[PDB]
């Protein structure tokens, strides 16, 4: 992604963790309330 | 020949007699000129009481 | 009781709420400079830099300059240097300067100092009103004086009298002066400024008149307001050292209260309340007796006074409610209620001894007697002849 | 990235940004990344566009039918907008290239003899430093001696910058050949130029033309350890390197430590480490143990070379030992020696998965965390963007 | 090979002129922090970039720079003349025994020091609340001096002797105000028993007089045991005065 | 009772992290004036910055000699 | 034995700043070990490094002290 | 045209914050007058950072928070209130805080008169304010 994907990216998600916690926590509750590094490469065949 | 300035800079100087300026017209408690980098007794000044 | 819980409940849902609100707000996609602020930031940084030197302002001259004064002993013929508005800015506050050119580049400090802390007070006091048991009447001359103006000056302006305005509170310690003057300010809800003499002098030269000017200036735009100045008998005529000097700084601030307690603005709607000895302790120059108009001279507490000031001490101390509040009185040597206080400590600390586990009625009667026998003890006997 | 972050208009960063992309793209043409980063193009001046031009030959490396023909614009002639232009497409051209066909030497040939007059002209010194590196690639392993004869008399012209171009692309031409009369002008010319550009170029190219030279160098290794003249014992140095390379040798190796702990200059400390690794380019086993001590030197210029002689040696197959004395490295303060460790990682694990080896991982995520803080300097960066291009390049 | 390294470092360290000593009086909104430079005037001047403003806090002793007197380090101790003072007094090893006799008095200043540190709760109970202090006189040689260092062992406290006006100290400032300031450092430094000795002895012209600037720095402290009841609410500041006669005392004790 | 009893303990520490937050809302930004109609005193400010005849130091004369003896404030007496 | 004489002469540095000129301070408490704060006779504060192998036996009561004066 | 739909929509929206606080602490119990109180000042605050714009229409509605609230204290908070309102644009704010604010007059009043008239004195910024 180099570093400028990843800027995007990251920011990105922040916004909407905030945003989905500020709001669907209050309307919910009273909706309701009213290895193998070692391992080779597999003696298998591939094409 | 020697001269001790107490400065008006509130510092203490021993500084070599400066030969031009006569050791006569010198004299304890005179009111005196003193160049502003290298302290020689430059000139002499009126007094002030 | 049920009321409480309620405010709980409203408090949880208000301050969770308001955090997250916060976040999502100002930033994210709204975000918090807006380019506006990108602006002015960028002119800032230039104007100023790190560091910068406080400083005090002396006197604006309308012109774009300015006489500050800074850390370091010469003064400056200085530039203001855009940012604050020579309206916006005050002389006597404590100033943004820029190190390399001393230029106003603004104000935030607004006299940044522990005495600001100490004097203000926007609440009005602890002590609500004739809590404090007896000497009634002298509370109701206080009131006279100071509330009944600010209240009404109606009656005032009928009858064709000014406004009476002071007092002086003097006499003597254990009568609890101090106090009645609380308790007159919380009735009023005057925003009522309390400050130590002790502050206003100090060795350093000319400070003390900054701060002193300050307290009427505050005192006049919060007008009606009472100034409580505590313990003004501290300055007196103490004078460090008696070789010379007392004789400079001292004087300087004195001088200073006055000149503005009349003042070049008409402050008759800034009562003030001198707590003190005697005014004999100070060099005397109160300015303008009808100006601080009626005196309050503290009688001691005689024996209708100690019963009422008796009954809040012996609820403190345990079960020494089986001896009827009216017989403890009689029984004692009239006194003061500051002695009540000293009988009242005497209790406990005979109790402390006994390892009295509970404190008793048979304690209290106890604690009578030693404490009639310590004053008796510590007066000397001359012969009345 | 290179757009977002680092800015184009500082020379520096923008150096950074376009030798990492030369290479990203590169052994085929690509205007992509001139179209991508147009405004951030127009930024450009002074060295910064002469790298521009440059950049292009490297990206266009192959397709030699076609390398001419976009170079077309650039070229003396068709240009005459911006010297830099000028210039830096002939070096440009010389790295399509490189050691192929001797029909393009014959164009380069013509430019030089043209400018070998005063070089005082501003536009001149710039264009002719460009042609000098660019012949000489061209040219590679030709052992033609007309291109040879061209660059001497920009040498004793005594052009400002181009002398050291010219000095270098000497060697480049008539590379390993150990011809003597080569050998004897350029060592006696070093000690007249005072200019120490054109003193360290003929330094370097001793060295170039003693490639493969072995035991037939040994004249030139005493006269150069000997000489005064820092800047020839720092050129001498890597003749050692150059002259017995691959197969260890016992009295190589004791020759280039014992100049390194005896001679107190510092560039010179540095020029026996990394020369050390051409040595022992293909037993490069024990190369860490030795280099263990080096790392500790006090010498922010020692630190340095040793990140790179490790990258040097191990350039192929990656070994795990030399990424041990590479992290303290990495996060040492000085901010060449950060520059040097990321360089040094990427070439090591060149083209290894990121599946196959947790490590590289890792090392990637460190580059881009640099580039983000601007609390690193702008070299720390500028090594940064430079080394990513490596490990993902072409 | 590492030797040589640190004997170079120190070297480059000590190269850099001045650095300093401040305290954060305050935290301000453009993301500077107040500091009075502790000789010299005050500075507004930033933090640090590596530390946050949330980090620190009202009263904070820090180091500083002296070429741009940005902030460096957080001062680890508290830098005040008091430390220093505990630190020559040592700690007490004297214990009741030392002094046989006088058995009275003995048993009875257990009760009024020990307990109200230990046990505020249980001292208030049986009694009421705490006291404002303690005055010891009597005849010189009673060896009041060493009842004080006895009991201070068990109860486990810094016994800081200040004797004497704090006029002696000139470290920094004048020393009038450090009279005053003891209440802070007291503070900071619990838990504490200030032996206050002063015989007050100073004049006799000006016990009986209005005169005495003295007597003016003595009351202001005072008055800071009553304003701001950090030393009587949770006690571990016992005020211990020491005076060799009752009667030669300032009447406002 | 006991459910809302609970919260009062929980109050407090939520009081806490509003006092902290405080910091946070405050942020870097200016606070200072320098914005409206002054925001065309900065550009101005900028060139006036660089000019060099403030600060000037306050002296006063003490006498008059048919030059002037200057006492400054820091007691520096100068012709 | 390189790096012998690099040790040997790395002292002799330090020496120079040791000697003469030197100004008188007062040490005070220690904020740490290795890091002091001094008073000098001009009232300044100044905390200061406190070098390899010195005394610290008596250093950390106030005693007197010296201080290198253009460090 | 077009615009009057923007405009609206964030006018309302504004207003209609400040109502439901009205509408709960007026109603309901006595003890919300405390926590909307408490609530309302931090309020204003995040709006400004948020918007330059969104501050000045939550200003007017503020001081009406006052007197449709009914709030236990006449004394005191208004004045201080007032105090920041001067700076801010707009004294509309004024006219609905007044109400409020009357009291048993020269105390609160006799402060009201003394402040509007320095500031008004102060600073000639208009004619209308
Ligand atoms: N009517 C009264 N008001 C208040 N306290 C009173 C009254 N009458 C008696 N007292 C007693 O006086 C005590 C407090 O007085 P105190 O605060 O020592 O004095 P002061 O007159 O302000 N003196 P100083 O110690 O010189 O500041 C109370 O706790 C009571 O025991
Ligand atoms: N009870 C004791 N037994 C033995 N020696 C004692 C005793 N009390 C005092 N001394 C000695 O007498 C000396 C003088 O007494 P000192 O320690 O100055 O007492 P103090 O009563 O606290 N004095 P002051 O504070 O001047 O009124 C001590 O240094 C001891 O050597
Ligand atoms: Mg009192
Ligand atoms: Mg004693």
């Amino acid at each position: 992604e180099e570093a400028s994907g990843k800027e995007v990216e990251k920011v990105a998600t922040a916004v909407l963790s905030t945003t989905a916690r500020a709001k669907a926590r209050a309307k919910k509750t009273k909706k309701e309330k009213g290895e193998f590094y070692k391992n080779k490469y597999s003696s298998k065949p591939y094409k | 020949k020697a001269a001790v300035v107490k400065t008006s800079s509130r510092q203490t100087v021993f500084l070599p007699m400066v030969g031009l300026v006569d050791p006569d017209k010198l004299k304890p408690n005179d009111l005196v000129g003193v160049n502003k980098d290298s302290y020689l007794i430059l000139d002499t000044l009126p007094s002030e009481f | 009781t049920r009321c409480k819980l309620k405010l709980l409940r409203m408090e949880r849902i208000k301050d969770h709420l308001l955090l997250e609100e916060e976040f999502v707000s100002n930033s994210e996609i709204l975000k918090p400079f807006e380019k506006k602020q990108e602006e002015e930031k960028k002119q800032l940084e230039e104007i100023r830099g790190n560091p910068l030197s406080i400083g005090t302002l002396e006197e604006i001259i309308d012109d774009d300059h300015a006489i500050v004064t800074s850390p370091t002993m010469p003064d400056y013929y200085v530039s203001i240097l855009s940012f604050v508005d020579k309206e916006l800015l005050e002389p006597g506050c404590s100033v943004l300067l820029h190190h390399k050119t001393m230029s106003i580049v603004g104000v935030l400090q607004d006299d940044a100092d522990p005495m600001v802390s100490v004097m203000k007070m926007d609440k009005s006091p602890t002590e609500s009103y004739s809590d404090i048991g007896g000497l009634e009447s002298q509370i109701q001359e206080i009131k006279e004086s100071v509330e009944l103006p600010l209240t009404h000056p109606e009656l005032y302006e009928e009858m064709g009298i000014k406004p009476p305005k002071g007092v002086i509170l003097y006499g003597a310690p254990g009568t609890g002066k101090t106090l009645l003057a609380k308790a007159v300010a919380n009735q009023t809800s005057a925003t009522f400024l309390r400050i130590v003499g002790s502050e206003l002098i100090q060795k350093y030269l000319g400070d003390g008149p900054r701060l002193c000017r300050q307290i009427f200036k505050v005192a006049g735009e919060n007008a009606p307001s009472i100034v409580f100045i505590d313990e003004i008998d501290a300055i007196g005529t103490k004078r460090y050292d008696s070789n010379s000097g007392g004789e400079r700084e001292i004087q300087r601030t004195m001088l200073e209260l006055l000149n503005q307690l009349d003042g070049f603005d008409d402050r008759g709607d800034v009562k003030v309340i001198m707590a003190t000895n005697k005014i004999e302790t100070l060099d005397p120059a109160l300015i303008r007796p009808g100006r601080i108009d009626r005196k309050i001279l503290f009688e001691n507490p005689d024996l209708s006074t100690k019963k009422k000031i008796l009954g809040i001490h012996t609820s403190k101390m345990n079960l020494s409610e089986d001896v009827n509040l009216e017989t403890l009185v009689t029984t004692k040597d009239d006194l003061s209620g500051a002695d009540i206080q000293a009988m009242c400590t005497e209790a406990g600390l005979l109790a402390l001894r006994e390892r009295r586990m509970q404190v008793t009625a048979e304690d209290f009667k106890q604690a009578k007697e030693r404490v009639m026998k310590n004053k008796v003890e510590e007066n000397l006997e001359g012969l009345y002849l | 990235k290179s757009k977002s972050s680092l800015d184009g208009k500082f020379s520096l960063f923008h150096t950074a940004v376009s030798v990492a992309n030369g290479f990203m793209h590169a052994g085929t043409t690509d205007n992509s990344f001139i179209k991508a980063n147009l405004p951030w193009l127009g930024k450009a001046q002074n060295w910064a566009k002469f790298t521009a031009t440059a950049s292009l030959g490297v990206i266009h490396k192959g397709n030699l039918l076609e390398g001419k023909k976009v170079m077309a614009p650039y070229l003396p002639g068709s240009r005459a907008s911006s010297r830099f232009i000028k210039g830096g497409s002939l070096y440009g051209l010389g790295l399509i290239y490189a050691g192929f066909g001797r029909d393009t030497t014959d164009y380069l040939k013509n430019i030089i003899v043209e400018n070998s007059g005063t070089s005082g002209d501003e536009d001149v010194d710039v264009l002719l430093h460009g042609a000098s590196l660019g012949i000489g690639l061209a040219a590679m392993g030709s052992a033609n001696i007309e291109v040879y004869e061209a660059l001497k008399e920009v040498l004793y012209n005594d052009s400002a910058t181009s002398g050291e171009a010219a000095a270098l692309g000497m060697g480049l031409c008539m590379l390993g050949t150990g011809k003597p009369e080569a050998i004897h002008d350029m060592f006696t010319y070093s000690q007249e130029t005072q200019h120490g550009n054109i003193t360290r170029g003929l330094a370097v190219g001793l060295a170039l033309i003693n490639y493969g030279r072995q035991e037939l160098a040994d004249d030139l290794i005493t006269k150069m350890l000997a000489s005064d003249e820092s800047l020839l014992r720092y050129g001498g140095a890597f003749t050692i390197a150059l002259a017995y390379a691959g197969t260890g040798n016992n009295s190589a190796v004791k020759r280039l430590l014992h100049v390194a702990v005896s001679d107190s200059n510092d560039d010179v400390r540095r020029a026996a480490v990394i020369a050390l690794g051409f040595v022992l380019l293909r037993d490069y086993t024990t190369v860490p143990r030795i280099v263990q001590l080096l790392s500790k030197s006090h010498n922010a210029h020692v630190r340095c070379g040793t990140a790179f002689a490790l990258g040097i040696a191990c350039a192929g197959k990656g070994l795990q030992s030399a990424i041990d004395v590479l992290d303290p490295l990495t996060k040492d303060p000085v901010d060449f020696v950060r520059q040097a460790a990321m360089i040094a990682l990427s070439m090591i694990l060149i083209q290894q998965t990121e599946k196959l080896n947790p490590q590289v991982a890792d090392i990637n995520k460190n580059f881009l965390s640099v580039i983000t803080n601007k609390h690193q300097e702008g070299l720390a960066k500028f090594g940064a963007c430079v080394a990513q291009g490596i490990m993902n390049a072409g | 090979n590492d030797k040589v390294r640190f004997i170079k470092d120190e070297l480059r360290l000590l190269q850099e002129p001045g650095s300093y000593v401040g305290e954060v009086i305050k935290i301000v909104s453009d993301k500077k922090v107040l500091v009075k430079v502790q000789p010299e005037g005050k500075y507004i001047v930033d933090v640090a970039k590596d530390i946050n403003v949330k980090d620190l806090k009202a009263s904070q002793r820090v180091c500083l720079r002296s070429d741009s007197y940005m902030l460096h380090k957080v001062l680890e101790n508290k830098a005040d003349p008091l430390v220093s003072l505990m630190m020559v007094e040592k700690v007490p090893d004297s214990t009741y025994d030392m002094v046989g006799g006088l058995t009275k008095q003995i048993k009875e200043i257990k009760e009024v020091i020990e307990l109200p540190v230990k046990h505020p709760e249980l001292f208030e109970s049986l009694g009421i609340a705490q006291p404002k202090g303690v005055i010891l006189y009597g005849p010189p040689g009673t060896g009041k001096t060493l009842l004080a260092r006895a009991v201070a062992h068990h109860t486990d406290c810094k016994f800081i002797r200040v004797s004497g006006a704090e006029l002696v100290q000139k470290y920094i400032g004048e020393g009038s105000r450090m009279v005053r300031e003891l209440f802070v450092m007291a503070r900071e430094h619990a838990p504490s028993i200030i032996f206050m000795d002063e015989i007050d002895s100073i004049g006799s012209t000006r016990v009986e007089g209005s005169g005495g600037g003295d007597s003016e720095v003595q009351r202001t402290m005072l008055e800071l045991l009553n304003q701001l009841d950090g030393f009587e609410t949770s006690k571990n500041i016992k005020i211990i005065m020491a005076t060799n006669r009752l009667d030669i005392l300032d009447p406002a004790l | 009772a006991a459910p809302y009893a609970a919260k009062l303990k929980q109050t407090e520490n939520d009081l806490k992290d509003i006092e902290a937050r405080i910091k946070e809302k405050a942020g870097v930004k200016e606070s200072d004036t320098g914005l409206a109609p002054s925001h065309l005193w900065d550009i101005m400010g900028d060139r006036q910055r660089l000019g060099e005849e403030h600060p000037l130091q306050v002296a006063r004369c003490t006498k008059i000699i048919k030059k002037y003896v200057i006492n400054l404030k820091q007691i520096a007496k100068f012709v | 034995r390189h790096l012998k004489r690099e040790l040997k002469r790395a002292q002799e540095e330090v020496k120079r700043i040791q000697s003469v000129p030197l100004v008188i301070g007062q040490f005070l408490e220690p904020i740490d070990q290795n890091t002091g704060i001094v008073s000098s006779t001009t009232g300044m504060s100044y905390v200061v490094r406190i070098l390899s192998t010195l005394d610290r036996e008596l250093l950390k009561p106030s005693m007197s002290v010296a201080l290198h004066r253009h460090s | 045209e077009i615009k009057s739909e923007e405009k609206k929509g964030k006018s309302s929206d504004k207003d209609a914050t400040t109502d439901g606080k009205n509408d709960d602490e007026e109603e309901e119990k006595e003890a919300g007058i405390v926590d909307e109180l408490a609530y309302a000042v931090l309020g204003i605050a995040l709006i400004a950072l948020g918007e330059d714009i969104g501050k000045e229409m939550s200003l007017r509605h503020f001081g009406h928070l006052m007197h449709y609230g009914n709030e236990h204290i006449r004394r005191m908070v208004p004045l201080a209130m007032g105090i920041v309102s001067v700076s801010d644009p707009q004294m509309k704010v004024f006219d609905t805080l007044t109400r409020f604010s009357h009291d048993a007059d020269l105390e609160v009043s006799m402060n009201s008169i003394f402040a509007m008239g320095l500031c008004g004195a102060g600073t000639n910024n208009a004619r209308l304010a």
